[PDB]
């Protein structure tokens, strides 16, 4: 029962231009009044140990960057993250180049991503062998096709051992016969009790694998709790959505688009 | 002070996954071409063939210098101008277009233009040993003055990646100076020692002073002093290496400042 | 009753080097003797007008060289297509700029894609009515989210009006509000009788859109014909791979690429 | 002959296709800058400053050529340099890059150079009429002679496009043409009345012969002469103009015919 992230009052704003002379005044000029885009505004939420998370929201809710925000990658306009343990994100197209071939591919990428020498020799060929390419590991990865190049990054990006792990949208990779593997692999994490944040539109999955959801809508956490109190709500509304009319659904989005611009 | 022992760190730490990722780019660079890494050697070879049948044989008509036939001068003086001309303009841009890959990995981001500048200090070593064979050949052989080169090639490739470490986050908070650079390149190619002696065409009171600040002057002659004339070029010339030294110990103390001060806020301005 | 696309005996090979030296050997010598890979061997189906076709098989079966040789992106080495009709291809990344704004990759887009400027002029305001983007549609599309730059895409690409259409894994985009505007979106041509060749993993979607089963295993064509007597066949032998052990697996992996590679 | 015909059809049936996608690219190039589609002629400014400090101060002391300041007869003669450069580096890749994206739609590929090329004919537009101020504002006017540029700015352009719908498909075919095209471009450079009247300085047996076999001798001949001399260039250089236009007429039916030959497999070689 010890924190994991600790999340206090973290802002996000975007400055909109519309014309290069607006941005070179906004430059130039020392106080200057222009349009702000508040992309996460006071977002507070403390995550436990061994807790999963998954994000379900609408398209632009800012669910991105939230986790990128918790990854590190990205810094908030105010407020501050507090974690413990490393850190690894599931992306299988970072460190991927046509012109190397799979085998200086898995080099490449495990470099780049901070393992020793020595360790990589060892990973190597169980890395290889998961992949199931065959002859193909030799041929430059511009030859491969979509599933085939898919199923090498997924091999290549889950050998990492964080305490705090973020996927999106990567649970599963290639046809059938191959996403029960990643589904063990997966569910492998959630035994070893590390904390772990899912974002993506699939409910099912969401149902079957989280423990916990936070709902997000217009930059904003409108709830944070348990999957059985939560999930049902944002399904409810989702079926309500559909109901509406066409101009009940824009006027909805108007009214969710109003606060988010300000001027400032 | 934090600054420069932060870089200081990061590169003594990532020497050999830097010389690792040079490796692959310069793999990377030359896949589709039939012959592979042979262009890294092939081009400057013409673009010097171009050179001396320009500078050479109609401005002078191949007139010797100090004794030493000018296809061999112009051999050891620009030997050494495509590593830099190529490695600044192309580490400028390195951390606009390789910080989308390393990005959502922990990685040393100070590190990302000086592997670039070892995919051509690469091929500027394999010309160096093509041009000592080739003087070799003429009949001049190596002496003890040779050994100075062990202190004079790596102030080349510092001095390079002092300069693009500065140039890489200049151009990534503002994207005017990559285009900026390519006039100050030219000033830096045209006055030097390189293609031509001014003294003895032209007026020496000002053309000569102004070169003497640059440090592809100093740089050129004394390659030429370690490979040609035989002496020990820090004897007379100790003034102008320290304030080389000095150049570079800005450039590398300025480069650090910026770099810490605005690495966390790089995806903004990207 | 009328062929729409007609394919004979269509043959795609592809030489496979180790080595720089192969390829410059077998560039400059006359006759020289080097693997060859086989995508495709001795595929022939006939089209008629108004038939819905789902190509299903695993992943490096060879869906989409078959897809793109129909297209006219690809040439055959061996054989010849016959069709008629003008053939049009969804696909939404094809297009898009990042450091053009949403206005200027419409016209952009629309002007690669082989339309005058009266009908861009026209079509234009439908595209941002039906996009949903709202204010954003004058920024960068680098400052899009993903979904937005899908659904972006998909508004752009749904205006073709074609006699043969090709579509690859694209039949939905975005959350659960707007996919069902794409479904309908996408039945509007099966009501006009148009010739649609789909390429999904998704047995329930080929299910409830296809009409026609064409089922490619190693490059060839095991079976064609009705969906009620073809699919069946594909479901059972997936389900029976999943029962095999490891090496069952990897001998009827290793038994499938044998035939595949060849020397001459 | 079909391939000629396919080509200019091509042509002349989507002129406006390419005008548009030239003004998009213009626009994507400069998309980061502050400054925005400015540098298109800032750059070249820059670059000419540069060249006439080095080889107008330095080697003739600012001496006039022809009773014209030497400033603005290197000014007449190096506002074309930079669009023929340009182009042809550009352009060479163009098929390389841009066949992705309109391999699956139908769309007709020989235009891909040509707009390329287009987007830099803006700016030589744009430096040709600053240049003509220029030379207004020091005290020489345009007469009925400046209408010869009605005939020689399209040869400029048609030169270069024929040049790039060669190199395309050579660079498309094979990868090293791209790397070797950089030294043909130097020569051309420098063995042209750009920078330096050879007979002058030097000896006219030899070098002014083989100058007269390079185009950019003619274009900037022809442009000093529309410009600066004031005088029919036509009336005593036809023999030149009928060579320049064979030239431009072999390279465009063998770019046509390579372009017809190989455009249905440019898949599997890129
Ligand atoms: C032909 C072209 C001519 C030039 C055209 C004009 C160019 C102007 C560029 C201005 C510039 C470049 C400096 C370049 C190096 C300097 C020269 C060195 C030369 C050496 C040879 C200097 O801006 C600097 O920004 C720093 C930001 O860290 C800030 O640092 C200090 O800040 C703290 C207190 O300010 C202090 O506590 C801390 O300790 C410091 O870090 C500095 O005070 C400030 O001067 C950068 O502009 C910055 O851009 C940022 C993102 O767009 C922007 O922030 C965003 O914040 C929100 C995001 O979530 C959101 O609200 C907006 O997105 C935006 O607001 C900044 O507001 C803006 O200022
Ligand atoms: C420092 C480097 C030095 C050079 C290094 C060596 C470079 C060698 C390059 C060779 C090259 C470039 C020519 C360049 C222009 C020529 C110069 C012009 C100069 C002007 C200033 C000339 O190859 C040409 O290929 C043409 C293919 O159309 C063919 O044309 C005629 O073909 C019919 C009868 O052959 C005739 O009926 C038809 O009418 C013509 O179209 C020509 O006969 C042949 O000469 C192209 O190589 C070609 O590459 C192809 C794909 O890799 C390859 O085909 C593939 O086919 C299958 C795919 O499905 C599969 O089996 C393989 O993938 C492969 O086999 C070709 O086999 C190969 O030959
Ligand atoms: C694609 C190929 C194109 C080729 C195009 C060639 C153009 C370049 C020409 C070479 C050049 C560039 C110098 C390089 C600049 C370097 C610093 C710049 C740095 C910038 C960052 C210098 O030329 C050289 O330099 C000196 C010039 O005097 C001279 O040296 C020594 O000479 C003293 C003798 O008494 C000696 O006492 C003293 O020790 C030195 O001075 C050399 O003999 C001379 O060859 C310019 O020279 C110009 O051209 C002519 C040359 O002769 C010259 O005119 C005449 O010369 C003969 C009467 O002499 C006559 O017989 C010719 O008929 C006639 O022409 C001009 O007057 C001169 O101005
Ligand atoms: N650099 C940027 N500048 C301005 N606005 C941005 C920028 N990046 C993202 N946004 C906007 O910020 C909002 C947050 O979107 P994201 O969080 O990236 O996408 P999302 O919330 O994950 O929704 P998805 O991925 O489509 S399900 C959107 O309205 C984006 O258009
Ligand atoms: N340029 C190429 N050179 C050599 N082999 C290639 C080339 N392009 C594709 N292949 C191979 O040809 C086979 C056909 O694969 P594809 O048809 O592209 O993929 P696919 O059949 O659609 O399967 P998916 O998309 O993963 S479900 C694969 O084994 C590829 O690796
Ligand atoms: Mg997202
Ligand atoms: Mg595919």
């Amino acid at each position: 029962m010890n924190v994991s992230v600790n999340i206090k009052n973290v802002t996000k704003e975007y400055r909109i231009y519309r014309t290069n002379k607006e941005r070179m005044k906004d430059a130039l000029i020392p106080k200057h009044k222009n349009k702000t885009f508040f992309a996460l505004d006071d977002i507070s939420l403390k995550a436990y140990e061994g807790d999963v998370i998954g994000l379900v929201g609408i398209n632009g809710s800012g669910k991105s960057t939230l986790s990128n925000i918790i990854g590190g990658s990205l810094s908030p306009t105010v407020g501050k993250v507090d974690r413990n343990g490393e850190v690894s994100v599931i992306a299988i197209s970072a460190g991927l180049s046509g012109q190397l071939t799979g085998i200086e591919n898995i080099e490449f990428k495990m470099l780049c991503m901070g393992f020793k020498r020595k360790e990589i020799k060892a990973m190597t060929p169980k890395i290889i062998e998961f992949s199931e390419l065959g002859e193909f590991i030799y041929q430059p990865v511009k030859k491969y096709s979509s599933g085939m190049r898919a199923k090498l990054g997924f091999s290549i990006n889950i050998t990492v051992n964080p305490d705090i792990l973020v996927i999106d949208e990567a649970l599963s990779v290639g046809d059938q016969t191959f996403a029960q593997k990643c589904l063990d692999k997966i569910y492998e994490f959630k035994e070893q009790n590390k904390t772990i944040f899912f974002v993506s539109h699939n409910l099912g999955q969401v149902r079957q694998f989280c423990t916990k959801i936070a709902w997000i809508e217009g930059g904003k956490l409108k709830d944070y709790g348990e999957l059985d109190d939560v999930l049902p709500k944002y399904e409810a509304f989702l079926n309500d959505f559909k109901k509406k009319s066409k101009a009940e659904q824009k006027e909805f989005r108007n009214k969710l688009d109003e606060s988010r611009f300000v001027i400032k | 002070m934090s600054a420069i022992g932060t870089v200081f760190k990061e590169h003594v730490k990532n020497f050999y996954l830097i010389q690792r990722l040079a490796q692959f780019q310069v793999k990377i660079i030359n896949h589709s071409n039939y012959l592979g890494v042979a262009w890294e050697l092939i081009n400057p070879v013409m673009q010097i063939m171009v050179y001396w049948m320009v500078f050479g044989l109609g401005i002078r008509s191949n007139a010797p210098i100090h004794g030493v036939p000018f296809v061999y001068w112009l051999l050891v003086g620009i030997s050494m101008w495509f590593f830099i001309n190529q490695g600044i303009l192309e580490g400028t841009k390195a951390i606009t277009q390789k910080f989308n890959q390393v990005s959502k990995m922990n990685f040393p981001l100070s590190i990302i233009p000086t592997y670039i500048v070892t995919s051509r200090f690469y091929g500027h070593l394999g010309l160096l040993l093509l041009v000592i064979i080739a003087c070799m050949f003429t009949g001049i052989y190596p002496s003890i003055h040779i050994i100075q080169l062990l202190i004079y090639v790596p102030f080349c490739f510092f001095l390079t990646a002092s300069v693009t470490l500065l140039t890489s986050t200049l151009g990534v908070l503002v994207r005017d100076t990559q285009m900026l650079m390519q006039a100050i390149l030219r000033i830096l190619f045209y006055f030097s020692p390189i293609l031509w002696l001014p003294k003895n065409h032209g007026i020496s009171g000002l053309i000569h002073e102004m070169m003497k600040y640059n440090p592809v002057y100093f740089i050129a002659e004394s390659y030429r002093a370690a490979i040609l004339y035989h002496e020990w070029y820090f004897m007379d010339h100790w003034k102008l290496m320290l304030y080389n030294f000095g150049i570079v110990a800005i450039f590398f103390a300025i480069g650090a400042y910026l770099h810490m001060k605005y690495r966390d806020q790089f995806a903004d301005f990207l």
